[PDB]
RNA sequence: GGGGAGGUUUGGCACCUCGAUGUCGGCUCGUCGCAUCCUGGGGCUGAAGAAGGUCCCAAGGGUUGGGCUGUUCGCCCAUUAAAGCGGCACGCGAGCUGGGUUCAGAACGUCGUGAGACAGUUCGGUCUCUAUCCGCCACGGGCGCAGGAGGCUUGAGGGGGGCUCUUCCUAGUACGAGAGGACCGGAAGGGACGCACCUCUGGUUUCCCAGCUGUCCCUCCAGGGGCAUAAGCUGGGUAGCCAUGUGCGGAAGGGAUAACCGCUGAAAGCAUCUAAGCGGGAAGCCCGCCCCAAGAUGAGGCCUCCACGGCGUCAAGCCGGAAGGACCCGGGAAGACCACCCGGUGGAUGGGCCGGGGGUGUAAGCGCCGCGAGGCGUUGAGCCGACCGGUCCCAAUCGUCCGAGGUCUU
RNA sequence: ACCGGAGCGCUGUCUCGGCGAGGGACCCGGUGAAAUUGAACUGGCCGUGAAGAUGCGGCCUACCCGUGGCAGGACGAAAAGA
RNA sequence: GGUGCAAGAGCACUCAGGCGCGCGGGAGAACCCUCGCCAAGGAACUCUGCAAGUUGGCCCCGUAACUUCGGGAGAAGGGGUG
């Protein structure tokens, strides 16, 4: 129920009758390194693995703490909890039968510092009817002696973007088994080239 | 797709081809209009010889100068406007209708009697 | 939000032509100058393009480095004496180097420009 | 109009000023000599990285 | 290895070979052939004859906004790898570049001076 | 006729504020209560059906756009499931406006011998750049968690999100003389709102490509440049950023209960839902779904790399790691500075160069046609900002400092 | 260059916001002020007190310092209430 | 002073002749000032179409009520310009 992905495009092909709207996503096979199941823990999951940065920029305790179950050397590794695998690698073409409801968890774009108006939406003062030095910065924080203090869940100007952010409940239309790519129609959130993880959720039921 | 205050076309009845549009009519908050909406009316340039004189009708909106992303994705817009004239449920004033032709204005699907009487160029 | 979109801002929007033309009629008559840092890990943009369209030939290359020079020795100079020496070499003509001293009055470091050998 | 109230301490005026403390440079030898430099710039003594570019001829 | 050489491992099972209707032109006069299909699974293959007034690409084309003058102007852009159509078939060629986004002769209406050019 | 709660209304009394506690409306942002306007769960009828009347529980979610007047209120047109009542110094002016009334000017009516005057009317009238401390929204620097480091993580606790309607199978039957016309279930599309994203439809794109006018300069014709918005004016526009565009969402389940309805059943061997026991029961509570989170002084949980040697019995004092690491440089879909991420020649990290994608729209020159403005062939050419790539041609040369010598005990 | 109503022409005043350029704000070198001020080792809610508490009472929360920002409080500032 | 604008001491370049305004260098956040476009709808914003945008020079044709016979008139509304 898993796969460790890079988002690259989205792109349209028409399918049946109409055109759908999908992306192209890829995942190159996964190496699992460490499965922790019984005694000492409860966290139980398959360690998977990405890409190859080429072995000697790799510092010793990542070598033999890697070795162990013998990969190669990684830049990406991760954790999702309850699957069991029987052997030393997931492919694209065992998991996803094409016609299933996936979902896709990816970081955001970072906007930066943006405002008020980005942020939360709201909007801002007049235009052209006397408006002085105000066109787009909220109104009141709060109310006259009675408090004296503001809340603290207020809406305010701020950071913004760069979060951990998912999706739900989209499709797998039509995948692969010569080359690894996949196609998923939906969003699949972060700028590409960006690491995306792919589970499933069906249990959401009419 | 946009009618909260605008003068639209009748090509149709009245005496003369002039519209105010008053208020977008499905539930409460609807704040536009595409086709296939049948919209509460001000009916504004003059009559003569009467039908309609000055009173308020209610009109079912054909194009309307914006795209409708279609299905499979072709996109007919015109350059006008119009909406045919409606009496109190549904119906025409007369057999005769003079606008534009089909690319499907059908797709309310409440109304047929104008895409069968929707003839031709001009 | 500066997001994938380079060539940077220094002046104004047509002062940094008459910046850039400018300071590329020095150092082809000198051979090599000394700006701010800023000023020169993008000034190999240009400088490295003109000599560039240099040694392609004809006209149709001299009458289009004249829109950027407008000196009819310099041209002159630039098809016979440096045009000819990197026939054996595909870009990358130019060399910035940094200099162990700041400017005091305002404290900037500065940058040794010069076209190789 | 949106004055100050009560001057504050001499032991808060001094904490404020804890965090502004500047650090020494980083300095390595020129290897065709021996002396310090600024460690990637052209050693204004000794001459060069590979090839002189300074310096009196 | 990105999008430049596996997603036309993609869209090459759809226009590995466009199904190759020919010479779009840019301001030529066209009658499209559609398969508008619809009333409980009936198919109308519907023809409209047109001049064509722009075109934009990137292997998903569109050869797009497409105006006629019933009596009230109706305008309609289309997919050109599609499976809708059947056939492109033009009638004759037309001139004057100002090429792509010609859209002069939406408020230049009088057919008088559409043929003017 | 009698008994009370509430502090939202015009009052009563004068206790702090006259070396100053800036007004009624309108914007912008709100959180709260219930004597409930809609959604949901129930008893009673002068409830046949569909609709209705009044009472008991219930605060999750929602309460529209306009004409007149300074208006809060009120009367109206068009819809809707409805178009609620109240507090928060009659919330909010170191957040904005100044229409209202009572600052200096002037006039109409009316009282006065007169200066003047009248909650009687009418037209004009200055609203202040720098946040010291609590409070709020985001990001940092030290010593802590008793060898020194890297990596992946569980969850105490806390936050966000919670809507609603219409048509159609059931079926037009039960019901009723008829006219009319359902409970329970079952599908589809739509409205407002929220989190992400560029392929379509649309928007910007300060120099990417063309056209045109005036005037000084390159050298006279040709061809070009500077200035006439911090673009001279007009027709186009890639990546980037967004919406008037596309994708999904709000649940299914499990428990405990509210008004209400029961099962056995005593004290009360004709009975009764009870304090002995057990069961049914809502958009409301807890768990479920996403997101931060061991700074949870209760300082968490696992796997891997180095522990070589000493010693005069005080050893909290040296150079010192295949551990590891900052300062320095070439950078970025990360960024106010730091922070984070990817590189440092056994390199593809940026600049140039080559091959595409993509913009404009048929370059300068010579040869033909016309007396001249021009036209026609070479030619879908030429110029080419960031998108996807291949290529040691130019740049990250050389180097420098801190860090265990695992403690109380057997 | 007066004051009160109504139409037409065109429009970012609006439904409802979006992107772009220059001068500041942000960082680093040079010089470098002013109104204000009892002393400060300056948390939240219930309740009392000359009757709107960071200084008193009982419970919950909070590791030591700083840099950009937004304006609820200090019955904030100025003017011995017109 | 010299050219092009129907004219001119106006507007646009520019001769002689002066000057670049006595703090700099980088990055390119929120927010404010001075600007440029936008689409579907055109006063729905508001105390008030306030502000901004529309037509804008010269020539030809044509021109209403009322009037103290001058005027209303640049009425309105149209075509031309290299």
């Amino acid at each position: 129920m898993k796969g460790i992905l890079g988002v690259k495009v989205g792109m349209t092909r028409i399918f049946r009758d109409d055109r759908a709207v999908p992306v192209t996503v890829i995942l190159a096979g996964p190496c699992p390194v460490v499965q922790r199941r019984t005694p000492e823990k409860d966290g139980y999951t398959a360690v998977q693995l990405g890409f190859l940065p080429q072995n000697p920029k790799r510092v010793n305790r990542p070598l033999k703490g890697h070795f162990a179950k013998a990969g190669v050397e990684p830049v990406r590794i991760l954790r999702e909890i309850r699957d069991f695998n029987p052997e030393g690698d997931t492919v694209t073409v065992e998991i996803f039968k094409p016609g299933e409801r996936v979902d896709v968890t990816g970081t955001s774009k970072g906007r930066g510092f943006a405002g008020v108006m980005k942020r939360w939406n709201f909007a801002g003062g007049p235009d052209s009817h006397g408006a002085h030095k105000i066109h787009r910065h909220p109104g009141s924080i709060g109310n006259r002696k009675t408090p004296g203090r503001v809340y603290k869940g207020k809406k305010m100007a701020g950071h913004y973007g760069a979060e951990r952010v998912t999706v739900m409940n989209l499709e797998v239309v039509d995948v692969i088994p010569e080359e690894n790519l996949l196609l998923v129609k939906g969003a699949v959130p972060g700028p590409n080239g960006g690491l995306v993880i792919v589970r499933e959720t069906k249990k959401a039921a009419k | 797709m946009i009618q909260p205050q605008t003068y639209l076309e009748v090509a149709d009845n009245t005496g003369a081809r002039k519209i105010m549009c008053i208020r977008v009519l499905k539930g409460s908050n609807a704040k536009y209009a595409t086709v296939g909406d049948v919209i509460v009316a001000s009916v504004k340039e003059a009559i003569p010889r009467g039908a309609v004189k000055e009173g308020d009708v209610v009109k079912a909106v054909v194009v309307r100068t914006k795209k409708e992303v279609k299905r499979p994705d072709g996109s007919a817009i015109r350059f006008d406007d119009n909406a045919a004239v409606i009496i109190n449920n549904q119906l025409e004033p007369r057999g005769t209708r003079v606008f534009g032709p089909v690319a499907r204005e059908l797709r309310e699907k409440g109304f047929m009697k104008i895409v069968s009487l929707a003839p031709e160029v001009l | 939000r500066h997001l994938k979109s380079g060539r940077k801002l220094n002046r104004h929007s047509s002062h940094r032509l008459a910046l850039y033309r400018n300071q590329a009629k020095s150092l082809l008559t000198h051979g090599r100058i000394t700006t701010t840092v800023p000023k020169a890990k993008e000034l190999r943009g240009f400088v490295d393009h003109l000599i560039h369209l240099a040694k392609r030939g004809d006209l149709h290359a001299r009458r289009l480095v004249l829109r950027d020079l407008q000196d009819v020795k310099l041209v002159r100079k630039l098809f016979d004496e440096i045009a000819p020496r990197y026939r054996d070499r595909q870009g990358g003509y130019t060399r910035v180097l940094k200099l162990a001293e700041r400017r005091r009055g305002d404290g900037a470091p500065l940058a040794l420009v010069e076209l190789v050998e | 109009h949106p004055v100050p109230k009560k001057k504050t301490s001499k032991a808060r005026r001094d904490a404020r000023r804890s965090h502004h403390a500047l650090t020494p440079p980083t300095l390595v030898p020129c290897p065709e000599c021996k002396a310090m430099k600024p460690p990637h710039t052209v050693c204004p003594e000794c001459g060069y990285y590979a090839g002189r570019k300074v310096l009196e001829v | 290895m990105n999008r430049g050489a596996l997603i036309k491992l993609v869209e090459s099972r759809y226009v590995r070979t466009d199904l190759p209707e020919f010479r779009p032109g840019d301001t030529v006069r066209v009658s499209y052939k559609v398969k508008e299909g619809n009333r409980t699974r009936i198919q109308d293959f519907e023809g409209i004859v047109i001049r064509i007034r722009r075109n934009g690409f990137n292997t998903t084309f569109t050869v797009r906004k497409v105006s006629y003058g019933v009596g009230v102007e109706r305008i309609f852009p289309l997919h050109s790898p599609l499976i809708q159509k059947i056939d492109i078939v033009q009638r004759g060629r037309a001139r004057r570049a100002k090429l792509y986004f010609i859209r002069n002769l939406s408020d230049r209406e009088i057919r008088r001076k559409l043929r003017a050019d």
